[PDB]
């Protein structure tokens, strides 16, 4: 009962210091660029 | 987890407005999904849109009766 709640709150710290301590990377800038890259690609085949 | 409880929190977290606000209706008409529903890492519907900074996914759960305690922490 003590073990599970350590481990729940252990994992739950170490995303979240994932999500603080991670610096951004390559891979990151690449999904942004296909991210407004399909969504651009998307909106040209909706208009045309 | 359901898989309608999984389809509404990937329905947010990825910004939705249209089926969010489907299933907050759906889910006054027909006890389907419980707004309160949890990840597998806690994480409300409302904390993920809490760290994914959109105030209308808030907003559109506030309205509802969502359980707020101990998330304005967050």
């Amino acid at each position: 009962e003590v073990i599970r709640n350590l481990v729940k709150r252990y994992v739950a710290a170490m995303i979240r210091n994932s999500k603080t301590n991670e610096g951004l990377t390559e891979e990151n800038f690449k999904e942004l660029k296909q991210d407004i890259s399909s969504f651009r690609y998307e909106v040209l085949d909706l208009l045309g | 987890l359901s898989a309608e409880e999984k389809a509404f929190l990937s329905a947010v977290e990825k910004g939705d407005y249209a089926t969010v606000k489907q299933a907050l209706q759906e889910a006054e008409i027909y006890y389907n999904v419980n707004i309160n529903c949890m990840d597998p890492l806690g994480r409300s519907a409302l904390l993920i849109a809490i760290e994914n900074e959109n105030l209308e996914i808030m907003e559109l759960l506030l309205n509802h009766s969502v359980y707020v305690g101990d998330a304005l922490l967050y």
